[PDB]
DNA sequence: GCAGATATCACTCAGCACGA
DNA sequence: TCGTGCTGAGTGATATCTGCTTTGGGTGGGTGGGTGGGTTGAGGCAAT
């Protein structure tokens, strides 16, 4: 019941989009669409099955590019000490197998 | 009064006893120095004092069932020289009868002085005795059956060592019919088993049944010693000898150890088949082994301590860090700066940081780079040599393998795994593929290696230092061209390092002059190396700078003012940073002061150099 | 021919009741 | 008050007996021998 409340509180407040886009990565500094794409990812989209059989694909993904000495490897540290589930690998070590099956 | 003696001899057991115990009663070790013809060195504090009254008296107070002895000791005093060539040639019973008289001894001495210890915690302590220094060093490939059974020492290199395995020491037998627990005895690897039960109501024969899990047991553990490889006298396959340690000295020494280790040079027969008791006549050998030994006190400390006051302390350690290499005074304190390293934060609601400090050293050829990186890595207590073109991606990060004995999938340790908590050396950085130094991307910016290939998904610490040198693409460095187009490497991966230093070797009349002096002399005092380490791993391991408001207010500027002049980025003012706290770890200080700011932005500027 | 696990038979010993 | 001949009982030594291979694998070898048998497939890493 408590948490619930705190629940409904937070829904209830007219700000949530900016303030949990601004709470996402505190860390890092001042990067307001990386934030809000690392968000929406989080979030995800509702998966769907058409009559024929087919599956249309429902999850999201983000590549984030930059020069090096910014704040990219940042994001993906939080993204993987944050989620319910997630890995962390590195391209050069990630090879066909062990990123699939093997 | 029947005679005890050991078997084969005529050395009477009780004699042995009473000696030991007059010789560890009273032994001064100004007896040691008089033996060896050090008569001047002796003192009247260290030497006047009852040596093992003390150490029995520490052993009490730090509840331990442990005392090295030294054989030269026993042939200093005068009660106790044929105890030695007694020890050296019957070990066995030698070494029970000296554990047997250390018990004795101690309980002697707790009863009459009359202390308040519990006599419990003594009485059920098993005491064993670890004698050492018992001789010259026999080879591997001198022992002879003539030495069978004879107390020998040995040096060697350890390749393998086995699990913990139990070994029973007392065994427990219940009656089945009258539910009776009985407790016997193992005498060389035989159970004393009863024929029946020792109750006399109850004397149903072959009733007893061994329970398992309520037996006493022990430690065991099977290692290999592979000869040293000075010792190989024509190049061959280096001879290996197995050693048993049992008890404390179980999980002593680790694979890829050189260690010194006295014990009994055993033999034992080799059954021929699993299923009778016929031997085969080649006997197995083996060292039973008795004593290993792997090959800060407050005056120190009130030492180092007097050191941190001199106030040319930067300049003292930057010439004692390398004596040999001549006017590099800034290079040498850069190199210093990442052996003390900066500090460490343990930082929730996000990632750890990591004080530590990447140095290249790129600059024409003849200067003094390889050898910087060879005394660098003396010092270091972890690092691997690593070369240019000599290592592999996979060979510096982590290989995986399988293990034969095991038979499961494990993975090695590469280059840049084994250095964690050191400082890694490369050599030939230009001469590197370009797919091995992305690998050195993650090291310098998280410090961790992850990987993912054929059902291994783990990520290795690689928290270590990298000290790179580089050499200019052609046969020497030209000022005219910018720095970009001189030592090659992607431009991006020159920012990454904290420092890059420019060692440039002009042709003048007065530096080759002086050069030249200091280089054939070999055919401004230095602190010993051995006190230097300590003073490093002092302030290492103890001290913790934090930053201060002063600080900041002019690292903010500091920074701000070097991207103003435009390459600089973030990385520039954490490498500031770094410094920072890393300077100020030299003079033991728990908070950053302006004066080591500046220095680190000094060092910083004049590193690249100030055209 | 050789070692080990197994079962067979024969011999000798401590208790018992009676007679001296 | 007591001495000794008969008995059931239980080990000790000895009689027959099965077994004398056994086993998949290279720190068990090839002077133990093939009539005792062993017939992959993916993935990782050095060389280039
Ligand atoms: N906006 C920022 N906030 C906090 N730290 C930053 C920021 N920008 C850069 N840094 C620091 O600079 C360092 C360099 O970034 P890095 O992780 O190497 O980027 P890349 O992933 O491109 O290698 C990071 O370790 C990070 O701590
Ligand atoms: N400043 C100096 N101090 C001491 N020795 C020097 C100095 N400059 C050159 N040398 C000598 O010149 C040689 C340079 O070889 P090396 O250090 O291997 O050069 P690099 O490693 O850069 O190829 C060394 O053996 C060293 O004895
Ligand atoms: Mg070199
Ligand atoms: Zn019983």
């Amino acid at each position: 019941s408590d948490e619930i409340n705190e629940l409904k509180e937070m829904v209830k407040d007219e700000h949530i989009y900016d303030k949990l886009v601004r709470s996402i990565a505190p860390a890092v500094f001042g990067h307001e669409a990386v934030k809000k794409g690392i968000l929406l990812q989080m979030l995800g989209g509702v998966h769907k099955s058409t009559v024929e059989g087919i599956k249309l694909r429902g999850d999201i993904n983000i590549c984030v590019v930059g020069d090096p000495s910014t704040s990219k490897s940042q994001f993906l540290k939080y993204v993987v000490g944050f989620a319910p589930r997630s890995v962390y690998t590195s391209g050069k070590a990630s090879s066909a197998a062990g990123l699939t099956a093997a | 009064e029947p005679l005890r003696i050991i078997w084969g001899t005529n050395v009477s057991i009780q004699e042995c006893t009473t000696n030991f115990r007059n010789f560890l009663m009273s032994f001064k070790y100004k007896f040691r120095k008089i033996l060896d013809e050090r008569e001047e060195f002796i003192n009247n504090t260290t030497d006047e004092e009852l040596y093992y009254i003390k150490q029995l008296n520490e052993m009490r107070e730090l509840g331990t069932s442990n005392l090295n002895l030294d054989a030269r000791n026993l042939l200093a005093y005068k009660q106790t020289e044929d105890l030695y060539h007694q020890l050296l040639n019957y070990p066995q019973e030698v070494i029970s009868i000296m554990d047997q008289t250390i018990k004795d001894c101690m309980v002697s001495l707790i009863v009459d002085n009359n202390l308040d210890y519990d006599l419990d915690e003594i009485e059920t302590k098993f005491y064993k005795v670890r004698p050492y220094n018992v001789g010259s060093c026999k080879g591997m490939r001198e022992l002879n059956p003539n030495d069978i059974d004879k107390l020998i020492n040995l040096k060697g290199l350890v390749l393998r060592s086995t699990p913990v395995i139990p070994d029973m020491k007392v065994a427990f037998f219940k009656c089945n019919v009258c539910d009776h627990t009985m407790a016997v005895e193992i005498d060389r690897g035989v159970i004393q088993e009863p024929a029946r039960c020792e109750r006399i109501d109850c004397n149903e024969p072959n009733s007893m049944s061994l329970i398992h899990n309520r037996c006493s047991f022990a430690d065991k553990q099977v290692i290999k010693l592979q000869e040293t490889p000075d010792f190989v006298p024509d190049g061959q396959t280096p001879h290996s000898i197995s050693l048993c340690v049992y008890d404390e000295l179980v999980d002593s020494c680790r694979a890829g150890d050189r260690i010194e280790v006295t014990g009994t040079f055993r033999s034992i027969p080799i059954r021929a088949n699993s299923r009778q008791r016929v031997l085969k006549s080649l006997y197995k050998t083996y060292v039973d082994v008795v004593h290993v030994k792997k090959v800060i006190t407050d005056q120190d400390l009130a030492k180092i301590r007097e050191v941190a006051a001199r106030e040319d302390l930067y300049s003292l350690l930057a010439r004692s860090i390398a004596p040999s290499i001549y006017e590099l005074e800034d290079v040498k304190k850069g190199i210093l700066l990442q052996l003390f390293g900066g500090t460490n934060k343990t930082f929730t609601k996000g990632g750890r940081y990591r004080g530590d400090i990447n140095i290249l050293l790129c600059g024409d050829p003849s200067t003094s780079k390889s050898q910087i990186l060879q005394y660098v890595h003396k010092i270091t207590p972890r690092g691997v040599y690593t070369s240019g073109k000599g290592s592999s991606a996979v060979g510096l990060t982590a290989y995986i393998t399988r293990d034969v004995d095991t038979k499961q999938l494990v993975l090695e340790s590469g280059a840049l795994v084994l250095s964690d908590g050191g400082v890694c050396c490369i050599d030939e950085f230009d001469k590197m593929s370009d797919s091995t130094r992305s690998v050195l991307h993650e090291v310098m910016e998280q410090q961790t290696i992850s990987i993912a290939k054929a059902g291994i998904i783990t990520t290795l610490n690689a928290r270590s230092s990298i000290l790179a040198s580089a050499n200019p693409i052609g046969s020497r460095y030209n000022p005219n061209l910018p720095v970009t187009e001189n030592i090659d490497l992607p431009p991006p991966l020159l920012s990454r390092f904290d420092l890059v230093y420019l060692v440039l070797d002009k042709v003048d009349e007065k530096n080759d002059r002086e050069l030249a002096k200091h280089l054939t002399n070999l055919y401004d005092d230095v602190l010993p190396v051995e006190f230097l380490t300590m003073y490093i791993s002092y302030a290492k391991e103890h001290i913790h700078p934090i930053i201060t408001e002063a600080a900041k207010t002019e690292l903010v500027r500091a920074y701000v003012g070097m991207r103003k002049m435009g390459t600089a980025t973030t990385r520039q003012l954490e490498s500031m940073i770094r410094l920072a706290e890393a300077h100020a770890k030299m003079k033991l200080k728990n908070v950053v002061e302006l004066e080591d700011v500046q220095e680190a932005v000094r060092l910083i500027r004049s590193a690249i150099k100030d055209y």
